[PDB]
RNA sequence: AGGAUAGUGGCCUACCAUGGUUUCAACGGGUAACGGGGAAUAAGGGUUCGAUUCCGGAGAGGGAGCCUGAGAAACGGCUACCACAUCCAAGGAAGGCAGCAGGCGCGCAAAUUACCCAAUCCCGACACGGGGAGGUAGUGACAAUAAAUAACGAUACAGGUUGUAAUUGGAAUGAGUACAAUGUAAAUACCUUAACGAGGAACAAUUGGAGGGCAAGUCUGGUGCCAGCAGCCGCGGUAAUUCCAGCUCCAAAAGCGUAUAUUAAAGUUGUUGCAGUUAAAAAGCUCGUAGUUGAACCUUGGGCUUGGCUGG
């Protein structure tokens, strides 16, 4: 038959099902990232997981090692280009020292209520998922949404909603056509 | 099983192929001919795959039952003909002539060549013997046989055949500071000069290599084909990269270059 | 020198006397023996099928004091009898005589559960309906 | 032992209907609820806070 | 509403004497542009006759206001009718859909005159014989 | 030495020697054993699995023997026997789904007797025919990805310039439905998109729990060592934080629980890395072959010249 398709899983639970000081993290962190479900921490936190253990086994092999240099900065540059790590940190020594709301800021949830888009983080995802928000010239209804550097400045409503410049929507053209 | 195998599944194609995994059950395997089939290339993934002049297998057969094609100056109209190293392939409708030379990434690259080197091709002698009624001849990688060659031609020189007499103009005899290229291996596509060859009676002899860029790699003896008689001549235009093999951080650093 | 050898070409003995040793494991012993496959009831399956011979009440071990409501079932892939557990207040009363149940374990994987003396499988579906889904009246037995 | 008290308690408890109340938000509002209840406006008794309080 | 067609990676390929690339359409404030539409369209902008223009695999982006497809131009209609697969001729009008029976219908039939050796005129006939 | 084979060879025959394997485990037995690439889990070392998308092998109900052919000991080829089994005018004849779909049975356990050669490729005398190979759709909570079930104002209050708790608004949108176009061999679906499509936005989220482990009640009613719960410890004998319910709350959520196996936890299989006085465990004591393991010692120091890379 057709080869297979490769597919994984992109999260893992935690180990002790029911623990207040995470349990109590978990649903700060969620608050604030208006966040739907654990899942999407632990998502966060699995992503994370595997970049820093890419991390450290270029840092167990020597300085100037090919494979450490390139894929070292490789890593890095990936981390700078998202917007995660910050321009004067580029060691893949602070590459360790990311914590998982650095990834939450780089949402496109979180992007939209702190661009002054939306009133709230909350009133930010139904903007997203309504299709009213447009990165470049494209429509983008996925929250998690990662922004890149260059793609921060052009964020905005999309040029067909009715926040930005398209026609009025349903509710609003059944009331002023009655 | 009872017999030869006629199919050939697409993830059991060979590698160099550049096929992907989900656009069907199978490859095409490749005829009987004059290259192996791990070492081949058929017409129907140069010209559509490759080329893209075809979109698909019902159209590369449309093309080729024209007349078009040819390999080696002689009209193919098998849509699996194994083209190999060293083979040309002439499309005068387009007015193209492409070589089958590897590149330094182990592919068969696009590499078009000029009208008056279509007219010829090299050949590695694999073997010198006498025939029936004791005519001596030389049979080379593409499984050509050439009746009365020069006397002097061993096994591994490298003959330049005329392509349309199928005669041979001129050879090489194999020695050091000869131009090289790797027909087989890891170093597949890499041009250097012989620097030692190193025997081992029974077993396998091993050539060690120098590339322009002073690196020196080591590979079999059947891996090595002549194909200049000293560094900077080669009897045929290279493919571009010259086989000269970049290591990964100096290609990254090439590319950022070239695209700004 | 910790009782086992240690020179560089002792990987036999090393190797024969762990061997010899995991039998005194009665998880990898098991295993190996296939007791599951030989003298389990459900003969290594996870569930069981088979028919109710009779109700029948068990009593608690001390210091509980109750009457555990079970059944007396003979499985139809080996035709060996077995005593199953009918769970929740009053699913007894779904359960007849000569109706088909799917049996499972207590989790306790071959051992009795709780004080509930020689029983180690629980009814699961009677006459191919959840036991479950018939306490909470969300389905009716077929009849 | 006897089986003719099968379903005793069962049987004989009261039965009693659940108060129609509305529904409660679903997904991302929910946790905003659970949020702002435990992290925004506090309940706590100078220390003490109770998850369910029963009323005393 | 003011649809703009691009064209890249043009490919001219007189192997099967025809022009082919890959299609952009811009069709803001347009649910898509129909492929009847855009061979008129493209006829009219490389001066070539419609019927010989192929365009097909059309999808349009998330979002909407872009399509992007492939196209086919050839040098003329003959050529046209004599590369181009017939379903798409039927869908050009160019070629009349041919009628077969079922899949299933037709391997039964094959079967069923695997049974008969020689002429099916000869096998009715000594049926009737046998019969009568 | 011959015969046979496409060919080597005790492959077979004649004659002749008495050899060949084995505690470094031969031989025999078991395997709920096709092998491998690989899979699960994993700090490291490991443990378990691999019928199953690729490669190799074997088989076509069980054996055996063959024809044709380059290639078969072929089974959608034949011959015979055994076991099943079909039609019969009773003389005879015809079989092989571990191909696709489908049926019975078995069971804890697994989908349509659908469309097509358009793609991938294969076969043929072949640009054209054929392909249940293959592709397409159907069923499909096996697993995997993304991701709705609401958002924002005003009053009223409480509250510390703003977070809510309620009753008051106007916006937004896709689930669904649909012109149409796209998609496709033709469709379906997706993607686009006219018109329709949300206040209890009934367009109503579930599955398990609330003594401990383990997050969340010492609330109310019922029963009274009964009914039942409870992986374990335990609860229940008239104010039960544990049963049956209502309320409230907790956890994960389009998923959640249960059973079984397996991995980690398990340094409870220990090579890394266990324990053996008394918790289990030093043979009663010596000898001893294989195995394992075995004291030290043989060109060291010195001098001169030079290449490269790290710091400056």
């Amino acid at each position: 038959p057709r080869a297979p398709r490769t597919y994984s899983k992109t999260y893992s639970v935690p180990k002790r099902p029911y623990e207040s000081a995470r349990l109590d993290a978990e649903l700060k962190l969620a608050g604030e990232y208006g966040l739907k479900n654990k899942r999407e921490i632990y998502r966060i936190g699995f992503q994370l997981s595997k970049i820093r253990r890419a991390a450290r086994d270029l840092l167990t092999r020597d300085e100037k090692d090919p494979k450490r240099l390139f894929e070292g900065n490789a890593l890095i540059r990936r981390l700078v280009r998202i917007g995660v790590l910050s321009e004067d940190k580029m060691k893949l020594d602070y590459v360790l020292a990311l914590k998982p709301e650095d990834f939450l800021e780089r949402r496109l949830q979180t992007q939209v209520f702190k661009l002054g888009l939306a009133r709230s983080i909350h009133h930010a995802r139904v903007l997203i998922t309504q299709r009213h928000i447009a990165v470049g010239k494209q429509i983008v209804n996925i929250p998690s949404f990662t922004v890149r550097l260059d793609s921060q400045k052009h964020i905005d409503f999309a040029h067909n909603s009715p926040y930005g410049g398209g026609r009025a929507g349903r509710v609003k053209r059944k009331n002023q056509g009655k | 099983a009872r017999g030869p195998k006629k199919h050939l599944k697409r993830l059991a194609a060979p590698s160099h192929w550049m096929l992907d995994k989900l656009s069907g059950t199978y490859a095409p395997r490749p005829s009987a001919g004059p290259h192996k089939l791990r070492e081949s290339l058929p017409l129907v993934v140069f010209l559509r795959n490759r080329l893209k002049y075809a979109l698909n297998g019902r159209e590369v057969k449309a093309i080729m039952m024209q007349q078009h094609v040819q390999v080696d100056g002689k009209v193919r109209t098998d849509t699996t003909y194994p083209a190999g190293f060293m083979d040309v392939i002439t499309l005068e409708a387009t007015n193209e002539h492409f070589r089958l030379v590897y590149d330094v990434k182990g592919k068969f690259a696009v590499h078009r060549i000029s009208a008056e080197e279509a007219a010829y091709k090299l050949g590695k002698v694999k073997k010198v013997q006498l025939g029936k009624k004791g005519v001596p001849y030389v049979v080379t990688h593409d499984g050509r046989t050439i009746r009365y060659p020069d006397p002097l031609i061993r096994a591994n020189d490298t003959v330049k055949i005329d392509l349309a007499t199928g005669k041979i103009d001129d050879f090489i005899k194999f020695d050091t500071g000869r131009l090289v290229m790797v027909t087989g291996g890891r170093n597949l596509g890499r041009v250097g000069v012989i620097v030692h060859r190193e025997k081992h009676e029974g077993g396998f002899d091993l050539v060690h290599i120098k590339d322009a860029l002073e690196n020196t790699f080591v590979t079999r003896l059947s891996n090595v084909f002549v194909i200049g008689t000293e560094a900077g001549k080669p009897w045929v235009s290279l493919p571009k990269g010259k086989g000269i093999k970049l290591s990964i951080s100096e290609e990254r650093d090439r590319r950022r270059a070239q695209q700004g | 020198g910790k009782g086992k050898p240690r020179g560089l070409n002792s990987a036999r003995k090393l190797r024969v006397h762990r061997r010899n040793n995991r039998w005194a494991d009665q998880a990898y012993k098991a295993r190996l023996l296939g007791t599951a496959f030989k003298s389990s009831p459900f003969g290594g399956s996870s569930h069981a099928k088979g028919i109710v011979l009779e109700k029948i009440g068990i009593e608690s071990k001390q210091p509980n004091s109750a009457i555990r409501k079970c059944v007396r079932v003979q499985l139809i892939k080996n035709g060996k009898k077995v005593t199953a557990f009918v769970p929740n207040d009053g699913c007894l009363n779904f359960v007849d005589e000569n109706d088909e149940v799917l049996l499972a374990g207590f989790g306790r994987r071959g051992k009795a559960k709780g004080d509930i003396p020689g029983v180690r499988f629980k009814v699961v579906k009677v006459s191919g309906v959840s036991l479950l889904a018939l306490w909470k009246e969300k389905k009716e037995k077929p009849r | 032992g006897s089986l003719a008290r099968a379903g005793k308690v069962k049987s004989q408890t009261p039965k009693v209907e659940k108060q129609e109340k509305p529904k409660k938000p679903q997904g991302r509002a929910y946790m905003r609820l659970l949020y702002t209840r435990r992290f925004v406006n506090v309940t706590l008794t100078n220390g003490k806070r109770k998850m369910n309080p029963s009323p005393a | 509403d003011a649809v703009t067609i691009r064209t890249r990676k043009v490919i001219s390929n007189p192997l099967l004497a025809r022009r082919q690339f890959v299609i952009d359409v811009l069709h803001p404030n347009r649910a898509n542009v129909s492929k009847d539409e855009l061979r008129e369209k493209l006829a009219e902008i490389y001066k070539a006759e419609k019927d010989a223009v192929s365009v097909f695999g059309f999808r349009t982006q998330f979002g909407g206001g872009k399509s992007t497809g492939f196209g086919l131009i050839y040098q003329s209609v003959a050529d046209a009718k004599r590369f181009e697969p017939a379903y798409r001729l039927v869908r050009y009008g160019l070629a009349e859909k041919v009628e077969k029976a079922s899949r299933q219908q037709r391997k039964q039939k094959k079967n069923r005159d695997k049974k008969i050796f020689g002429t099916q005129r000869r096998a009715q006939k000594r049926a009737a014989r046998r019969n009568a």
